[PDB]
């Protein structure tokens, strides 16, 4: 199996 | 170097409790180490922990697609990474090199007897002090736990001890890694 | 009762960063931006899982982004150096002619930038040392771990040296053999 | 990594079902895309199916998603005319790169009213040295096949709605220069409607 | 609120130097060119975002290169153009940096590779008037539009009524023939049929027109033959209603 990122987000704005 | 520094640090944790029952996700953000911003997945929405994270709370909240991601990490992400690792972290065990040795003198003088625990894997040890087969209470010195940060522990027990020939002293470890009570000795 | 961590950070203007799993205090892999690739901390790892760098670096460019957006909401304000403290501790307890690992520990410390040089009788020793990265503290400092394996002898004097922004002068943590 | 679709194409008929299928890679799934690619425009996206057992609805258009098992279904129900198109699927991983299968073009065969199929001969105006037959107004069960010569030019059955006699037609094409042609032969090597018209 | 694309379509000689324009949505964060080559799957090619590329071909640095001059336009530059890059570009964009929402596509760019221009030619455009038996027979009046001897393919036939385009009561063939098929550099044909009511047809102040996009070649390409130069061009043809 494999490990999964939490993938980020940019901030507002 | 003097130039000013300005640090953006993200932790995106997971706390396990009853193996994978109940599962708490948490997406942290830091600002030069002050949090500005969270996820917690008890509370369902981001909340500002700051002034400053007030933006990208009320932003976040408002994108559906973001939300949702938050809000399914403990399945999607947390209970997977669990499960993708279990075999070599939740299951694993290295055996302590358990090693007794005074720090020298005369008996009859007042000495440190050490009991080195090295090598195991997780923390969890319990050590024991014995005098002739009758765990002393007290006069313990303990290091505490060490992380070697190689996936390892060490831990350093020392004993207050008036030695005397005759006495057997005997360094008991209690740890998952074995079925058995490790048990070394040292004769005065 | 466990915890996985998933650890970044970008610092500027350094325009350092990083990405890295923590497994209850443990780093499980991190990635290495220069070569684009999943650095495994224990090689039986990689042996039974898989990860793609991608993830990291796309993570990073945002982080990068967020860094500029934040700095300029702060009206510019920097962080404010914590110093570190070092400990040089042992693998296993020390016997003469058997090989053992000095570890030099720097822990408790902010912004996760630090210059460490082993020395051996004052000298700098480069052959077989290790490091792990900035790994990251409940309080939301970083620790660091620093390896050399060496051969015990009694003529021999150890000294980690380790330099910060939060340090007035470079601290040395001295190990010799009792 | 790699991502296939099945069938390649399909034929439906107006007012019925299809359903087809995609198999995507059954480990580091981050999410799946639908898009619809209709001849004359660009993919336009239908769902991003992210939840393992979870299911989308667009009106007409459904799917579901199968993580464990590295499938995806998608269903037309009563298909309409609209519907003709290449649909397209999607795997993404930890980056936002989409890796595609080959699609599986849906073909929306039309319910044809009041059939009077025909070979009809137009006139030229005046600049070309061609005359044109037109096979019109057969249902769809009728197949229009290529030319047996050469210097004979047949296109495919196409369909047109004039929505001022609202009603749906299909017509093909030939075409020659040739002093030899004519429309009462054009389409010998087409199975052509018994009943044809062939006016003189 | 689309991604856009110019142009519709380009035909270049091998060995060449193209640079494929497009405009991804305004707020969007992320940007993409994908290729499908014909009978081949849909292909990416580039992602970028914050002012640097995120994932790359194992093709890409070797053959291409991207450029985002002001902060409203995005391209894609093929180096050096080979064959084997004649497809459908597309260029894409998404909102969020997180990458879980759905790709933008633009219209896209149908480039035509040459080995040699020399075989380009525009196409021959010609209107049928409709048959008098059909008149007769249905009160349907059906108008037919050829478009011969065209290299290469991808053209656009319309159709004008009384100046504005019409798209109710028009067919046009999905893919066009070939003139000659056991040649491979076989010019091509297409045809569309008009079908108006025969009342409408019947009135002379009724204008008909239909015509083709032809897209071929540059005025900067080199041109020695005698014929006129194949240049990108719309070649049209016309009838009037008949009271007959
Ligand atoms: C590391 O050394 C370089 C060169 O002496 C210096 O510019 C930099 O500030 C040092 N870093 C720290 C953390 O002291
Ligand atoms: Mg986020
Ligand atoms: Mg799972």
């Amino acid at each position: 199996r494999f490990y999964k990122t939490l993938r980020a987000e940019q901030a507002s704005q | 170097d003097t130039r000013p520094r300005f640090l953006w640090q993200p932790k995106r944790e997971c706390h396990f409790f009853n193996g994978t029952e109940r599962v708490r996700f948490l997406d942290r953000y830091f600002y030069n180490q002050e949090e500005s911003v969270r996820f917690d997945s008890d509370v369902g929405e981001f909340r500002a922990v700051t002034e400053l994270g007030r933006p990208d709370a009320e932003y976040w909240n408002s994108q559906k697609d973001i939300l949702e991601q938050a809000r399914a990490a403990v399945d999607t992400y947390c209970r997977h990474n669990y499960g993708v690792g279990e075999s070599f972290t939740v299951q694993r065990r290295v055996q302590p090199k358990v090693t007794v040795y005074p720090s020298k003198t005369q008996p009859l003088h007042h000495n440190l007897l050490v009991c080195s625990v090295s090598g195991f894997y997780p923390g969890s040890i319990e050590v024991r002090w014995f005098l002739n087969g009758q765990e002393e209470k007290a006069g313990m010195v303990s290091t505490g736990l060490i992380q070697n940060g190689d996936w390892t522990f060490q831990t350093l027990v020392m004993l207050e001890t008036v030695p005397r020939s005759g006495e057997v002293y005997t360094c008991q470890v209690e740890h998952p890694s074995v079925t058995s009570p490790l048990t070394v000795e040292w004769r005065a | 009762e466990h915890v996985i961590i998933q650890a970044e950070f970008y610092l500027n203007p350094d325009q350092s960063g990083e990405f890295m799993f923590d497994f209850d205090g443990d780093e499980i892999f991190h990635v290495d931006m220069a070569k684009k690739e999943t650095v495994w901390r224990l090689e039986e790892f990689g042996r039974f899982a898989s990860f793609e760098a991608q993830g990291a670096l796309a993570n990073i460019a945002v982080d990068k982004a967020n860094l500029e957006i934040m700095t300029k909401r702060s009206n510019y304000t920097p962080i404010t150096n914590v110093p570190p403290e070092v400990t040089v501790l042992t693998n296993s307890p020390v016997e003469l002619r058997e090989p053992n690992v000095l570890i030099c520990f720097i822990d408790k410390f902010t912004p996760p930038v630090v210059n460490v040089t082993w020395l051996r009788n004052g000298k700098p020793v480069t052959t077989g040392v290790s490091e792990t990265v900035f790994l990251p503290r409940e309080d939301h400092l970083f620790r660091k771990f620093h390896y050399l394996p060496f051969l015990p002898s009694t003529e021999d004097v150890y000294d980690c040296r380790v330099e910060h922004w939060g340090l007035d002068e470079p601290l040395l943590k001295h190990w010799e053999f009792d | 990594l790699n991502v296939e679709q099945s069938p390649q194409s399909l034929h439906v008929q107006e007012g019925d079902s299809t359903n087809f299928t995609c198999s995507f890679p059954s480990s580091n799934f981050y999410a799946l895309h639908w898009y619809r690619w209709e001849t004359a425009k660009s993919p336009e996206a239908l769902f991003v199916m992210t939840l393992n057992g979870d299911e989308k609805k667009k009106g007409r258009i459904s799917a579901t998603l199968n993580t464990k098992e590295g499938y995806s279904y998608l269903y037309i129900k009563g298909s309409q005319p609209e519907d003709s198109a290449t649909y397209l699927c999607a795997f993404k991983a930890a980056g936002n790169k989409l890796t595609f299968g080959g699609g599986t073009r849906v073909l929306v065969k039309p319910n044809i009213q009041n059939p009077d199929p025909a070979v009809y001969q137009l006139r030229d105006s005046k600049s070309s040295d061609k005359s044109v037959c037109l096979f019109t107004d057969f249902d769809s069960q009728t197949n229009v096949s290529q030319s047996k010569d050469s210097d004979v030019y047949i296109t495919d059955k196409c369909v047109l709605d004039m929505r001022s006699m609202d009603f749906k037609s299909n017509s093909a094409v030939a075409w020659s220069n040739k002093s030899d042609f004519a429309c009462a032969n054009a389409f010998n090597n087409s199975i052509i409607p018994e009943d044809t018209f062939f006016p003189s | 609120p689309e991604v856009t694309q110019t142009p519709s379509h380009q035909v270049t000689q091998m060995g060449q130097e193209v640079i494929l324009r497009c405009v991804p949505i305004s707020n969007h964060l992320y940007f993409y060119w994908y290729r499908q080559i014909l009978g081949q799957k849909v292909e990416f090619l580039v992602s970028f975002y914050n002012n640097e590329i995120s994932e790359k071909s194992e093709i890409f640095d070797d053959q291409f290169s991207v450029e985002r001059p002001d902060g409203s336009n995005f391209t894609l530059k093929i180096r050096s153009t080979k064959l084997e890059d004649s497809a459908m570009y597309f260029c894409a964009s998404s909102r969020l940096a997180g990458g879980m929402d759905e790709q933008f596509f633009g219209p896209g760019t149908r480039l035509t590779v040459l080995e040699d221009l020399k075989n380009v030619f525009p196409p021959e455009v010609a209107v049928f008037e409709p048959s008098e038996a059909e008149i007769s027979h249905t009160q349907k009046a059906t108008l037919v539009c050829l478009a011969t001897g065209f290299y290469p393919d991808h053209v656009e036939l319309s159709w004008w009524v009384n100046g504005k385009e019409v798209h109710s009561g028009v067919c046009t063939d999905p893919q066009p023939l070939k003139e000659q098929p056991a040649l491979n550099d076989s010019r091509y044909a297409l045809s569309s049929r008009l079908r108006v009511s025969a009342t409408f047809w019947q009135n002379p102040r009724n204008h008909f027109r239909c015509q083709v996009q032809f897209y071929g070649l540059s005025e900067n390409d080199e041109w020695t033959q005698d014929r006129a130069k194949p240049v990108t061009q719309i070649v049209s043809a016309e009838a009037w209603g008949r009271a007959d």
